[PDB]
């Protein structure tokens, strides 16, 4: 019983936003994939969720202990979620036509450090990088940009994902 | 939310026919394969396991083999904000719109023969845009549209229907029923009938028919009739009830039912008119039904409902009726025109205004009625033009009545019959047995006189043979 | 080609695009339709002398002109040549 | 040269039934086993290639196996010195019959199982004697019946009728039709119902159908229902319309042929009474059709054709009218009392005497109506034991119309919707779009109190709840 069943019986249990302040280790993997298989098992719908990790390693963890499904969930890092599902679709309909859908992500050599000069980077030459301090996000602020400019990016987002779960 | 046309621009009967759709779809019409056809285009747009067999060479239009088979489908995508259906297509599109047209999706398929290899490769792509439309993703043997749409073909209910309450929540699910009548007795007809048009679990079907009965409850539904042509040609209606109309909705569809299979339809009022064109017509064409025509009871509807029905869809109407005058109610002297009226509506004027006519007490058993019909006599001799205007159509409206024009048809043989001073006077006191007396007494010759007369040219517009 | 796309109404982009040397132009067309959509407005006066140099800096082979904008500025004088 | 009857005494859903027959039999109803087993049963009797095979173990009742089983068909062979198959029996039959019964003739099927091998053995004798019938002599794999009769079944035309034009005068030629609507336009069923009904091709024949407009011609036929019940029960009347109702036979069968596949039938005269009936019908018991009634116009034929068609196959039948008074042509001031005839007729009863009423003059506009409606009324009260007669049966007679049962019902709702000082006259000037005008501000509760008032038991019968 004890506080291991009682957190889990409320966790499980609830519909609500959460959030889980854990210690160090000791299976977060655990909980995560328990709160993913109960919340697909109690859903019937059409909707499906997003798990965020950083390393894929973890993903690949979390995708052999849930199993197979075709329901469409996506599984991995932020980098990807941001890459795949809000930039990638939507980079044509945001910032018009010209600016281009095809690109490579590379943050190994670019350390330029202004918004400007980053999405005149991604429209003549079409390189998605990184910004030079370390506390900053190009590609966040680019899809925040991609949300409240898109109308259809919002559609899409809301149409298909349920739940979202950060760790 | 809702379906809005599809376009076959080639297929094994289809040269180029755009048939605007609807959800609770209805065809029917004479020739078979181009509904059958229809459900198979349908299919093949829609279902996996129709679709990965191909096309073969008969699958062509007079099996040309070098034309492109070319599918579309067109979709409203606006109603957000309340729908389900609508999240469940926008999730698996994904990034194939455009903002600007955040409505109005198309699926299209397309085709050509590969005449090498012997095999009719199948392509489908899908937009918001009528070009540059793209390729539908798909991993294996599936793509994305598999994953979006479920379709069920039934041919030959209730399962169906706690089917859809407890699963299906995934996918929007499209029916296809193919001739459900076969081998049911009528009142499942009528059931099935209130079962597709009041019952929320079919949303999407296209229905295939061949009995009136199943046709019963027709609301918000899309009619749809091909013709008797070799070509296919395509004719639709939007079909709702209005709800003025409500009240007698049930007998309105009783007759339209089996108006809607026939080919020429004369509309009449009363059962007597049917008693003497039966009898008639008995004599003068025997075979009227087995060529399409068809004899439809209004008895008081204003015929707008049958006439915007049947003009939509390529049915010919011929109207009879006469210009009686009705008393309003609580007004002593005051007249409304109702036959005038009504032939003024469907071709779109106002109501002619109320018509007073200063008439003394004295006695009204007998003198009242020829006080009324010169009256009508000078009401259609002022609106000459009109009742021309009425004839540039199939509206023919009488002198006074009926009765009027058949005697000055034949005269001599109901003053026979009849053995009277007036045989009109006695024939308007109880119209069911007098008629029938009068049929049962008129021999032949008889009725070829009533055809080859001027006033009734109805009949001759309702078996349509080209003498001239 | 661009008289053609302009002056008509209905004339496809891309049928404009089939002739520009080495085509195979994808996402790029939309540049050069911003600016010839810019040339819509009539306004016949001066403005297709800098509207067509702008082109002609978009779409390369420059300099094949002084003459041939005054040849090209002639058929939509007086707005119709043969109406 | 005609069929007499067939005694069914086991088969797969058959106890012991003893159908009439005839030339041109048409069989319907709402079990479609028992309707093909009396096809098959047939089959079983007359065709080579199906008693070849016998029958098995599922072939008897309740699976029993130790019943025999036994098939009997009688034949008239009494109209000889005209007839052409008369003498293509005898000269087949030999030596089989008897000069004392030198009419009646009898085939006979018998089976029983033998339990060891599985297999239940088919034994055909003939005779004109119901006992000491012989057995049928045979070759080989024929016997002399299979020289006698030539057996076509028909299961999804033109052919056929040159085919027996040109051959088959060795044999007598039995069809049997089964459903041959499946897939037809109407149009289609309605020349099939011309070909089968007065081309002389089709002689003898076994028709089941689902479908009314394949019955629109029906003379000389036998027409045979099987019930409901899980019970095979069969109801059987020999069909034939008289040559006095031959003016108006097409419209008899028009509505017979959608009130057969009834099972309560409401008789009613005109179409007010169908608006009003279907108005209260809507809010009341909004399925009847679907629960097996039907509303019958008959608008003036004595009732007589309709209630001998429906009472010999089973089908319960009410009939509401009412006691109007018929002027007699080119005598003044004398009457017939038509509803009392019309409801005295059936019962069977001779037809009342012509009643005179001596009326001045004077004023005939409204006096006159209301002159005639206490003559009406004490009409109806010397007659108060055969209305309770009538009542006995499902016979319901109104005091003076409909539409004072109407105001007895609801008065103060047609006095606030009519907005006169008496709407009883007001509902009989224009008999139809009052009728309409009436129906469209009627609300619910309305409805009701029509439904259980005690003039109106007849939608109570229709109904046929048994609440009591």
């Amino acid at each position: 019983m004890i506080e291991d069943e009682m957190s889990r019986e409320q966790i499980i249990k609830d519909g609500g936003n959460i959030l889980v302040t854990a210690g160090a280790g000791s299976g977060k993997t655990t909980i995560l994939v328990s709160k993913i298989e109960a919340d697909l098992k109690e859903n019937k719908t059409h909707y499906s969720i997003a798990a965020v990790t950083f390393t894929n390693k973890a993903a690949k963890e979390i995708e052999g202990r849930l199993g197979y499904s075709s329901r469409g969930n996506f599984i991995g890092t932020n980098d990807g979620f941001v890459e795949s599902e809000i930039i990638r679709p939507f980079i044509k309909d945001a910032f018009g036509n010209d600016y281009p859908d095809n690109f490579t992500a590379e943050y190994f050599d670019n350390q330029f450090a202004s918004y400007d000069k980053g999405l005149q980077v991604l429209k003549y030459q079409n390189i998605l990088g990184t910004y030079s301090n370390p506390k900053k996000n190009f590609k966040f602020q680019l899809a925040l940009d991609i949300l409240k400019k898109s109308l259809v990016a919002r559609q899409y987002i809301f149409s298909k994902y349920f739940k979202i779960f950060i760790d | 939310m809702k379906f809005s046309n599809i376009t076959i621009k080639n297929f094994r009967n289809f040269e180029k026919v755009n048939i605007n759709l609807d959800n609770k779809n209805v065809i029917f019409g004479m020739n078979d394969i181009g509904k059958t056809n229809f459900l198979y285009a349908l299919r093949f747009l829609l279902d996996k396991e129709i679709r990965k067999f191909g096309f073969n060479k008969s699958d062509y239009h007079k099996h040309d083999t070098s034309k492109k088979i070319e599918i579309i489908l067109t979709l409203d995508l606006s109603n957000y904000e309340k729908d389900e259906d609508t999240k469940k297509l926008i999730s698996v599109v994904k990034g194939a719109r455009t903002s600007a047209n955040a409505d109005v999706f198309y699926i299209a398929l397309e085709s050509k023969y590969d005449d090498k290899e012997l095999y009719g490769n199948i392509i489908l792509k899908w937009g918001s845009e009528l070009d540059n439309l793209i390729d539908i993703p798909g991993r294996g043997n599936i793509n994305a549209l598999d994953n979006v749409f479920k379709v069920i073909y039934i041919n030959p209910y209730s399962i169906y229907n706690y089917l859809a309450k407890k699963k299906y929540e995934d996918k929007i699910v499209i029916y296809l029923i193919e001739e459900p009548e076969i081998s049911l007795h009528r009142s499942m007809q009528i059931a099935l009938s209130k079962q597709l048009f009041e019952q929320s679990t079919y949303k999407y079907f296209f229905l295939s028919t061949h009995s009136p009965e199943l046709l019963y409850e027709m609301d918000n539904t899309r009619l749809i009739r091909v013709h008797s042509t070799e070509k296919v040609v395509c004719s639709s209606h939007m079909y709702n009830v209005e709800e003025a109309y409500g009240s007698v909705k049930k007998k309105l569809n009783k007759a339209l039912s089996s108006a809607l299979f026939a080919e020429r339809v004369l509309l009449i009022e009363g059962p007597s008119e049917k008693i003497l064109f039966e009898k008639v017509l008995d004599e003068v064409e025997p075979e009227y039904e087995l060529n399409g025509g068809f004899l439809l009871e209004v008895g008081g509807t204003y015929f707008n409902h049958y006439v915007c029905t049947l003009n939509d869809l390529g049915i010919t109407h011929i109207i009879k009726t006469d210009n009686d005058l009705k008393s309003k109610k609580g007004k002593k002297g005051v007249y409304e025109l109702l036959g005038l009226n009504r032939c003024l509506n469907l071709l779109g004027r106002e109501n002619l205004d109320e018509i007073t006519i200063d008439i003394p007490e004295d006695i009204k058993g007998k003198k009242k009625k020829e006080r009324l019909n010169e009256r009508k006599k000078e009401i259609f001799k002022q609106y000459k033009n009109e009742v021309g205007e009425f004839l540039g159509e199939r509206i023919y409206l009488s002198e006074i009545d009926l009765e009027n024009d058949l005697y000055s048809a034949i005269g001599e043989s109901m003053k026979r019959i009849f053995e009277n001073e007036d045989p009109v006077h006695y024939l308007q006191k109880s119209k069911l047995f007098n008629m029938v007396e009068l049929v049962n007494n008129l021999s032949t010759k008889d009725c070829f006189d009533v055809f080859e007369h001027e006033k009734f040219a109805c009949l001759k517009e309702l078996v349509g043979s080209d003498r001239g | 080609e661009v008289i053609k796309y302009v002056k008509n109404d209905r004339y496809s982009i891309y049928d404009l695009a089939a002739e520009i040397v080495g085509n195979l132009s994808s996402r790029e067309i939309k540049e050069i339709q911003k600016i010839i959509n810019e040339l819509l407005v009539p306004n016949i006066n001066q403005v297709l002398i800098n509207q067509v140099l702008i082109n002609l800096f978009a779409k390369l082979e420059i300099t094949l002109d002084t003459r041939e904008i005054t040849a090209f500025t002639e058929v939509m004088m007086t707005n119709e040549f043969d109406i």
